[PDB]
């Protein structure tokens, strides 16, 4: 299957037609997505089969073919990128300044940008390029509004 | 049975479009992985 990094659709045919379940990064010979986008569930790319290696349920995140690689933190001042990518459009980038989370065990950051649910696994970057976290996990606010946290996993 | 599809490299784009706020929000995580807002 492809290998080389970048973002990647996670489709399903068990639906009507071809549908996009979510998204996720490729990025040094491992797949990353949200746990609720595939369940845990094996992929296929191409003729290639890409096992699950790493998921938490409660971080709603999983790594596929090796650990989590993703490391990078959002710095807590600048605008970051959410990297979208829609079920059946083309990947867009939306530069935003996120908002925070504040929980008993600390601050997370937060973008407050509203796409389908099918966008899940959607990358945020730095301005470097480099992703600190996944697009897809929140909350819905007083006035209706959805505001994603940015969910990051821990490089062992 | 899900398949996976290349959509794009990842890189940030200069003059991307810029919107959404930047809200402050007190918020629980419970055992399921699922956000809640505490009031």
């Amino acid at each position: 299957g492809e290998t080389t990094d970048g973002v990647y659709r996670v489709m399903t045919r068990r639906l009507l037609g071809s549908t996009q379940v979510g998204v996720g990064v490729m990025q040094e010979g491992v797949f990353h997505t949200m746990w609720h986008v595939t369940k845990g569930a094996a992929l296929r790319s191409g003729e290639g089969r890409l096992d699950p290696y790493w998921g938490d349920v409660k971080q709603d995140l999983v790594s596929y073919c090796g650990p989590w690689k993703l490391d990078a933190a959002w710095d807590g001042l600048s605008e970051v990128q959410l990297l979208a990518v829609p079920p059946g459009e083309r990947a867009k980038n939306i530069q935003t300044l996120p908002g925070i989370f504040k929980t008993k065990d600390g601050d997370i950051g937060a973008v407050a940008l509203d796409y389908p649910a099918g966008t899940s696994g959607s990358p945020i970057l730095d301005k470097c390029g480099r992703v600190i976290g996944l697009y897809g996990n929140g909350v819905v606010i007083k006035n209706g509004s959805y505001v994603s946290a940015i969910t990051q996993g821990k490089r062992e | 049975d899900m398949y996976i599809e290349r959509a794009g490299d990842i890189t940030w784009e200069k003059d991307a479009e810029v919107t959404g706020n930047s809200p402050r929000l007190d918020v629980a995580l419970d055992e399921s992985g699922d956000f809640s807002l505490v009031e």
